[PDB]
């Protein structure tokens, strides 16, 4: 079914719903790694984990940071 | 002055040794060149004779016409990559 | 392939400062003074603004010192690595490192020191400072921990090589020195 | 050297007083650290203990001759980089107030540079996502450092949008590979390098091809390109393939262990494609950073070549080619930030609107320049024709190695379109010659006081005045030289690249 | 000492012109006297150095052993070897003799910039001459593809109207081609991991291989020597290139394709080039009759002498691959025979009429021979040369040419015949149309040939017909070195 | 080896004169240009010859393995 692209339909119209879609994206593997490493009894496995969460938490206040100052951008006439 | 050529054949020498394959190169052009100098020569035979006999031409004429016609077609210079590159016995 | 003895796989960053030359302290003065040139070398090659020499602020020139004072500093650490690795003339190193090693065994300390880390730590400490100094150009790591994985095999301080003996130290067995895994799992097999 | 120093521009630059001329004076010191850290590099790392390759911190970092090319050609190349916003690039205030408008610029590069530098080096894929991200962080904030432009924000937010996905691409082959064998480290996983689906390192490469700029991704890169500021796509365009592709090398030398063709076929579709794409892209282009863009694209398909053939010449292919390609990028785009003072002024039709971030933006704003500046049109021409590939400048040299790993190793469709695809790309070089010189000869006698070179302040009117800055004029004419006459040193250089090894050893 | 010599002494040279000339540049408006009359000291300068080149050879010419087989003054420089044999000094002889001529044929004819002309023509001719003394397939192709720089900024700069299109014709002809040459040279580095002349010659490879081979080769050499179907970029750079870049791209540029199949075709591609002499004669018989035919419906003046040009190239290369020395030393010396016939038209067509009335249609011109008597003697006398007049050394050659291609296929190459009529029928067409009837109405009377054309005529016209009647001159040096590409074995 | 250093100082006079011209000045502008100009490439002159000649070295030894090397896939 996915081989169709049906994801593009469950993706928003907005710059932020594509924020989104890469947060549950990588969500997916942060996800398949714990899986493997509690299965195997692996504590690398979640040192994996735990850098993924941190590492995918900075990703986004960068992306918002831009996303701000992109907003602000337009509307900067502030000559009031 | 009037150097002496390398006579040297392919068929003894080793190519990986190239100062003495450019002698077997050398010394298979260089006695081609007599060759066609050997002919010049007798073509020369030729002449005199047919200017001399006039009507005799063909009669005191004879052998040189004969051999001349028969060397014509192999003395002809024909380099060395034939030779150099082909096996004969092969 | 400019090869000599290998002295210390991963030395000490004490041992390291201890064994600098005196040139070595030279590249570390020259660092130091010459980041603070470099800013004046570059407004003699072209003022910043305008079109005329003018000397930079004194508050630049305090900030160049100090950032030439550590650039002068790894050059020098990296400079008196090179000797312990083999990797540079260690000659001179070599008989200061003997002497201080067959006076270690003597007393029956440990060369490697005594170490507050456990086995796994010691092993763990080595790991990360092991080779480290390829990459101080990038970011700093030191070796400040007295572990046992410097890549020596302890029977090469047994023997005695020219202008040695005069020395007259006395090493024991191996077995007999304090703080080495030679002398240490004597009741366990898994604690020291 | 660099992390240490980092910290300390970090904490000085916010507390000194905001100003042009002590921003300035911190991009020199920037200078000093990247000198510093090469001088650091130089001494203790050497091509001929490095060629076994060691393992550092815990095997996370694995360094080798390879490696240890780059490194110092990175760091070669960022100061050729700083010394532009360090120095003066044309010396009138108006244009060049923009280098110095922000502190955090050099403080940004110096964090890439350590993104840059380590990101060949890395043995584990725990510290594999951890770096790339370093480096792509890092890209963000360069590409947005200008905030108040409404065409860099645009573009680092595009930058960032294709660049998670990109890195998501990257970590998602990284947990697959986990899922199957448990193993982090590189070296570990070199033992099932049989056993594991090989595939799954192709999805790691597919994630490093959209940050390289490689077709069917290409659209994005030419994008940024052309509209971040000339000073901002200098960098961006050039430093990411600089570290990627390396570490592309090295993925693709643990690859080839299987020889699995399956791999190869589906690469070889991505760099035909590319070849395509880069030649026939830029022959309808009329902005000049999209021509550069498009040269960019073409490059990395023929260095991609030398990438996946792997073989003893492909080491040589590739660390030459990397090598002429950073000096010929920096000296067209040295040139590019010179030449805009030969601008006209208006005293109209078409509109065109220039912005102090790109005063240079179209191929026609270069009309002329064998008459404003002789001796910087050739170096134009001789940094262009070196693209072209006319010998016996440095770029003959680089598809001449290419053409030879790529041969040797069976690519004939790939050889023989790369060479389709240079000589159709010559048609968009020609034109930038075009633009340079052929309407000399009707233009040589004209009136020009219109240039904004002649809004420059007469100093005294008995002194000489020099048009261009120092630096800059003495680095163009260092690297057009170089280019120029490498046939001179190009057996010493070549003969210095047999010994760079990837575990080749005996 | 050669070639050192060469390059030094030319690159000291170039860098004398540029600090001349660009010394008073500064910020200020210059009035020097360097521009006076309109650069005339530094076109001087450039005119010696020509003359100076020619020089340098001929301190080598007199060590020459024409009884020595073998390359002759063998020296290394810039990490390559460099040499001479028989075939090479002409070619080298003919290349730089023409520096002088090219940059003098172009006086007082430019609108500026004279000092960048004449740095580009001396740098075109080294490069030129020095493509016949390198000693490796990689280095002949970087000599022969490094001439792209000047001569496309030449053509484009000091081009006629359509400059921009016979700019854009020769950088992309000659280098989608010769990337081609580049692939086979590669190949050479791969299997045999040298590209040598001597060291490849030696070597035998597998008639698959040869064959891709040679067609990547002669590839590259069906478009320097303008073979149909790819030889439309030379009618049109020659209609609007300089009068000196026309000189020197039909009187060498031509002539580096001819000495490219002795290189690299004949020796080392020796058991190959006998299976493609047949395709080749086939391609060049074709080339030589249609180029004849469409030469007769042809209105720029400058376009009919260059397919002219492609006729006679046909021919050369029609002799070069009969398996004799007949056709070998024949096509060798109609290269140089046209090498100086073919510069010799243009002048008289681009260099002469263009200069005075400015326009190449053949509409304009017609009774020149009233009250222009001595450009009438002229282009009747390089007429019939350019038709192989017997006493022409062009007629030396072409019967050679012809001779050698019926020795080698008595039956097809017998039809290189039909040069020695076509050639007569485009030619005499455009000169019996040019000096017959009543002066031209559209015309105005003007000077006759002037003093200088006279000179670049005299000295085009007397090394023709010394070689025409005696072309011992040309074999002498020859035959040792044209006897060694020649492939029979007979038993 | 001092001639060696001479035609790399003399590439470095040619940079100096051909940053001249892309500055618009004339060619004896500020002299001491050209010393400085020399000597910088000189300096690098210097360190090249070194790296070649090391090069050499370390070429010649990998050279002696891979004979080896050969010597056993020709058997
Ligand atoms: C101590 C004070 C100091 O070092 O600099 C004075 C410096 C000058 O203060 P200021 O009066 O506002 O400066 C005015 C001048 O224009 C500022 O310009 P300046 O040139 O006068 O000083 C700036 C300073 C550059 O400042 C630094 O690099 C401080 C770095 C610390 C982080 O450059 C230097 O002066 C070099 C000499 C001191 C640098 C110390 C380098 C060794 C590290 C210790 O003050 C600081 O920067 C304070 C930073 C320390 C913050 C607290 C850190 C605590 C960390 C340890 C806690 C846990 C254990
Ligand atoms: C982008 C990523 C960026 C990453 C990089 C970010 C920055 C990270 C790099 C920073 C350093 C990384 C390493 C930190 C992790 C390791 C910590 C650790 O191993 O703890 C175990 C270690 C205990 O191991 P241990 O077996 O008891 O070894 C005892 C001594 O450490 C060693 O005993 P000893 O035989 O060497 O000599 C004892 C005596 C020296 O005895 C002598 O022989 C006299 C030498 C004459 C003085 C030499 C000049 C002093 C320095 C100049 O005291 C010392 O001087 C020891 C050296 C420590 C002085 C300060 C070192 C600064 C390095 C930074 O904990 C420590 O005692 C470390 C003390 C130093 C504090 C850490 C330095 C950084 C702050
Ligand atoms: C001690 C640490 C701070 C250094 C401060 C001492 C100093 O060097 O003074 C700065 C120096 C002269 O001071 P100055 O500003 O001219 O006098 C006051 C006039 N209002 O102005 C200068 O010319 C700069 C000289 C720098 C001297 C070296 C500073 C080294 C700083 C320590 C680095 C390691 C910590
Ligand atoms: C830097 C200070 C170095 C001097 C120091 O106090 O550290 C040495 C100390 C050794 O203590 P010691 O009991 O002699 O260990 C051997 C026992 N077998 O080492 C220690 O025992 C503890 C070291 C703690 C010092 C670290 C504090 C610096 C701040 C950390 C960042
Ligand atoms: C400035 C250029 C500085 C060149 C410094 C290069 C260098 O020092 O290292 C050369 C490196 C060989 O080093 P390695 O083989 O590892 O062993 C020897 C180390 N002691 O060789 C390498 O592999 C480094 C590869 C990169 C080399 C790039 C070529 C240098 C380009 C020169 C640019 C000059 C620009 C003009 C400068 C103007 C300054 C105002
Ligand atoms: C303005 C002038 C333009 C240029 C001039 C054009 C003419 C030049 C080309 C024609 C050359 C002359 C004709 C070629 C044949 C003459 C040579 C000859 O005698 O051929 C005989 C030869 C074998 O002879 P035979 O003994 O009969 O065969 C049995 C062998 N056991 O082999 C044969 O049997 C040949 C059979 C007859 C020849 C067939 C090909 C003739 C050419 C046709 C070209 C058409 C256009
Ligand atoms: C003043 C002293 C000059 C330098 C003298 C020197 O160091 O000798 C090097 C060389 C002399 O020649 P040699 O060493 O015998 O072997 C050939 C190597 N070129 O002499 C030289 O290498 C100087 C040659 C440099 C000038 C030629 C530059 C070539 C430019 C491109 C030419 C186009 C080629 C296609
Ligand atoms: C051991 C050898 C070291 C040599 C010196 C190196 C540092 C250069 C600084 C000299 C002092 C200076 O900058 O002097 C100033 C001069 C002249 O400047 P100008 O253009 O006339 O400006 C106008 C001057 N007014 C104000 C008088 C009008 O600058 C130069 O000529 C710079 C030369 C370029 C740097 C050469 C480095 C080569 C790098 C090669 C390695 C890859
Ligand atoms: C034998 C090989 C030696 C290597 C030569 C390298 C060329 C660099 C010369 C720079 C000198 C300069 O920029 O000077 C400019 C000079 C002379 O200009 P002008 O008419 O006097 O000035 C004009 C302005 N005015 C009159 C108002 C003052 O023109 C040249 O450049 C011509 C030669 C180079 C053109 C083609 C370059 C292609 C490079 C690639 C070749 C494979
Ligand atoms: C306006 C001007 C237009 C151009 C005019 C032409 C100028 C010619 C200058 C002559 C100089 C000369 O003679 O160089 C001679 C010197 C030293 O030669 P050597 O001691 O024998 O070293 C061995 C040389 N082999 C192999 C010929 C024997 O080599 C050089 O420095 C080389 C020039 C530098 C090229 C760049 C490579 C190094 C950087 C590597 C980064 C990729």
């Amino acid at each position: 079914m996915d081989l169709i692209l049906l994801m593009l339909v469950a993706v928003g119209l907005n710059i932020i719903d594509i924020y989104i879609m890469i947060e549950i994206l990588i969500m997916g593997c942060t996800v398949n790694t714990i899986y493997s490493a509690s299965l195997d009894n692996d504590m690398i496995g979640l040192i994996y984990s735990l850098i993924q969460i941190i590492i995918a938490g900075v990703e986004s206040a960068i992306g918002l940071s831009i996303l701000v100052n992109y907003n602000r951008i337009r509307n900067s006439e502030e000559i009031e | 002055d009037h150097v002496r050529s390398p006579n040297v054949s392919f068929d003894d020498i080793d190519y990986n040794n190239s100062q003495d394959l450019h002698n077997a190169q050398e010394s298979l052009l260089r006695e081609q060149w007599i060759r066609v100098s050997a002919l010049k020569v007798c073509r020369k035979a030729l002449e005199s004779c047919y200017k001399t006999s006039g009507p005799n031409h063909y009669e005191d004429c004879r052998e040189i016409a004969e051999k001349y016609l028969n060397m014509l077609p192999d003395h002809r210079i024909q380099g060395f990559l034939g030779y150099q590159k082909n096996d004969p016995s092969k | 392939m400019e090869t000599y003895e290998l002295i210390d796989s991963d030395p000490k960053f004490s041992r390291v400062v201890r064994y600098f030359r005196p040139s070595d302290y030279l590249t570390w003065a020259l660092g130091t003074i010459g980041a603070p040139g470099l800013m004046v070398l570059f407004e003699k090659i072209e003022p910043a603004k305008g079109n005329t020499f003018k000397m930079p602020p004194p508050s630049i020139m305090r900030i160049a010192t100090t950032i030439g004072f550590f650039g002068g500093f790894y050059y020098a650490y990296t400079s008196s690595t090179k000797r312990f690795w083999g990797y540079s003339e260690n000659a001179k190193e070599v008989a200061k490192d003997r002497y201080e090693v067959k006076k270690a065994l003597s007393e029956k300390k440990s060369p490697y020191g005594s170490s507050l880390l456990n086995p796994y730590q010691q092993d763990m400490s080595a790991r990360n400072s092991t080779n480290s100094q390829l990459l101080l150009a990038i970011f700093p790591w030191f070796n400040v921990a007295n572990h046992q994985s410097h890549g020596i095999d302890l029977r090469k301080y047994y023997e005695v090589r020219d202008g040695e003996e005069n020395w007259n130290f006395t090493l024991p067995p191996l077995d007999q020195v304090k703080d080495l895994d030679v002398a240490q799992y004597k009741e366990y097999s898994n604690y020291p | 050297m660099l992390f240490t120093s980092l910290l300390l521009i970090i904490v000085y630059g916010s507390l000194v007083n905001k100003s042009h001329l002590l921003t300035k004076l911190i991009n020199r010191l920037g200078l000093i650290i990247i000198i510093y850290t090469l001088l650091i590099h130089l001494n203790i790392n050497t091509l001929e203990n490095l060629s076994i390759g060691i393992n550092m911190f815990n095997n996370l970092l694995l360094i080798n001759s390879f490696n240890n090319t780059i490194i110092e050609l990175i760091l070669i190349i960022c100061i050729l980089y700083v010394l532009l916003i360090s120095f003066n690039i044309t010396g009138l205030s108006i244009i060049d107030n923009l280098n110095y408008s922000k502190r955090t610029f050099i403080v940004i590069v110096l964090f890439n540079i350590i993104g840059l530098t380590l990101l060949p080096l890395v043995n584990d894929i725990m510290i594999l996502f951890i770096i790339i991200e370093l480096q792509s962080y890092s890209l963000y904030l360069l590409t947005a450092i200008f905030n108040e432009s409404h065409n860099s924000t645009k573009s680092a937010l595009y930058y960032f949008i294709v660049g998670s996905i990109a890195s998501f691409i990257i970590l998602d082959a990284t947990v697959s590979i986990y899922d199957d064998l448990g193993l982090t480290n590189i070296q570990y996983i070199l033992m099932y390098i049989d056993k594991l689906e090989i595939f799954d390192l192709l999805c790691l490469l597919f994630g490093l091809f959209i940050k390289i700029g490689l077709a069917p991704f290409y659209s994005y890169s030419i994008t940024i390109y052309s509209l971040s500021p000339t000073i901002i796509t200098n960098y961006i365009s050039l430093m990411p393939k600089l570290s990627i592709l390396t570490l592309i090398y090295i993925i693709m030398h643990y690859i080839n262990i299987v020889n699995n063709t399956d791999l190869n076929y589906v690469i070889s579709f991505l760099i035909l494609i590319s070849m395509f794409i880069g030649s026939f892209g830029g022959l309808n282009v009329i902005r000049i950073k999209t021509l550069l863009a498009y040269s960019s694209l073409l490059n990395v398909s023929y260095m991609l070549l030398a990438i996946l053939s792997n073989s003893n010449e492909s080491i040589i292919a590739y660390i030459y080619y990397i090598i002429q390609y950073s000096l010929t990028h920096i000296n067209i785009f040295s040139i590019i930030l010179v030449i805009s003072i030969y601008l006209p002024i208006m005293n109209n039709m078409l509109n065109v609107m220039i912005t102090k971030y790109s005063p240079i933006e179209y191929i026609n704003q270069l009309k002329n320049l064998f008459i404003n500046n002789i001796f910087i049109a050739i170096a134009l021409c001789i940094s262009i024709f070196s693209l072209i590939g006319i010998p016996p400048l440095t770029g003959f040299y680089g598809k001449y190695l290419v053409l030879i790993s790529g041969l040797n190793n069976g690519y004939v469709l790939l050889s023989i379109v790369l060479i389709i695809a240079s000589s159709i790309s010559t048609v968009y070089y020609a034109t930038i010659l075009k633009v340079l010189s052929f309407d000399t000869l009707s233009f040589k006698d004209i009136i020009s006081n219109n240039l904004i070179i002649n809004t420059s302040p007469e100093n005294n009117n008995n002194e000489i005045k020099p048009e261009i800055s120092n630096v800059i004029s003495y680095v163009i004419s260092s690297l057009t030289l170089i280019i120029l006459l490498i046939i001179i040193q190009y057996e010493n250089i070549v003969k210095g690249a047999y010994l760079v090894l990837l575990y080749n050893w005996v | 000492m050669l070639v050192q010599n060469l390059i030094i002494f030319n690159i000291i040279g170039i860098v004398l012109l540029v600090l001349l000339n660009n010394n008073n540049n500064g910020i200020l408006n210059k009035k020097s006297l360097l521009t006076i009359k309109n650069e005339l000291k530094l076109k001087q300068i450039g005119l010696i150095i020509s003359i100076i080149n020619i020089l340098i050879i001929i301190e080598n010419w007199i060590g020459f052993n024409s009884n020595y087989y073998g390359f002759q003054n063998i020296e290394r420089f810039l990490n390559i070897y460099w040499g001479i044999d028989g075939i090479s000094l002409l070619l080298v002889l003919l290349t730089l003799i023409l520096g002088p001529i090219a940059i003098l044929s172009n006086w007082k004819n430019l609108k500026g910039y004279y000092t960048y002309y004449v740095i580009s023509i001396n740098m075109l001719v080294i490069l030129m001459a020095l493509n016949f003394i390198c000693l490796d397939l990689v280095s002949f192709y970087i000599l022969f593809e490094s001439t792209l720089a000047p001569l496309f900024l030449l053509i484009g700069i000091y081009g006629a109207n359509n400059k921009n299109k016979a700019a854009y014709y020769v950088l992309i002809y000659t280098l989608a081609s010769s990337l081609f040459m580049l692939l086979s040279i590669v190949i050479y580095y791969i299997i045999i991991n040298s590209t040598d002349y001597i060291y490849i010659n030696n070597i035998i490879l597998s008639i698959n291989l040869q064959s891709l081979l040679f067609i990547g080769i002669i590839i590259g050499i069906a478009v320097k020597t303008p073979l149909m179907p790819v030889h439309t970029w030379l009618p049109t750079v020659h209609s609007e290139s300089p009068l000196g870049g026309s000189i020197l791209l039909a009187g060498v540029i031509l002539k580096l394709a001819i000495y490219g199949v002795i290189r690299l075709l004949l020796p080392n591609l020796s058991e190959i080039s006998m299976m493609f002499t047949p395709i080749i004669y086939i391609i060049s018989i074709l080339t030589l009759i249609y180029s004849s035919l469409i030469t007769l419906k042809q209105t720029d003046l400058k376009v009919i002498i260059a397919y002219s040009s492609i006729s006679h190239l046909a021919v050369c290369m029609i002799g070069i691959f009969a398996n004799n020395l007949i056709g070998i030393n024949g096509s060798l010396i109609l290269c140089l025979a046209h090498g100086f016939v073919s510069p010799a038209l243009f002048i008289l067509v681009g260099g002469i009429l263009y200069d005075r009335y400015h326009n190449r249609l053949i509409n304009y011109y017609q009774g020149l021979s009233t009250f222009m008597p001595i450009f009438s003697i002229y282009l009747v006398v390089f007429s019939f040369c350019n038709t192989g007049t017997p006493l022409s050394g062009n007629f030396v050659g072409e019967f050679l040419s012809i001779t050698g291609a019926v020795i080698r296929h008595p039956i097809i190459g017998s039809l290189t015949a039909a040069s020695v009529l076509l050639s007569a029928c485009y030619q005499m067409k455009l000169t019996n149309r040019l000096t017959g009837s009543v002066f031209s109405q559209y015309l105005h009377i003007t000077n006759d040939v002037t003093n200088r054309e006279i000179f670049l005529l005299n000295w085009l016209l007397i090394p023709t017909i010394i070689i025409g009647i005696y072309p011992s001159f040309v074999t002498n040096i020859l035959n040792l070195a044209s006897s060694t590409l020649i492939y029979s074995v007979l038993i | 080896m001092i001639a060696s250093l001479a035609g790399w100082g003399l590439f470095g006079v040619t940079v100096r004169a051909y940053q001249q011209g892309i500055r618009k000045v004339p060619f004896s502008y500020y002299p001491l240009g050209y010393v400085y100009s020399a000597l910088g490439w000189v300096a690098f002159g210097y360190g090249f010859n070194l790296w070649t000649e090391r090069n050499d070295k370390l070429l010649e030894k990998r050279v002696e393995k891979l004979k080896e090397s050969r010597n056993l896939r020709l058997s």
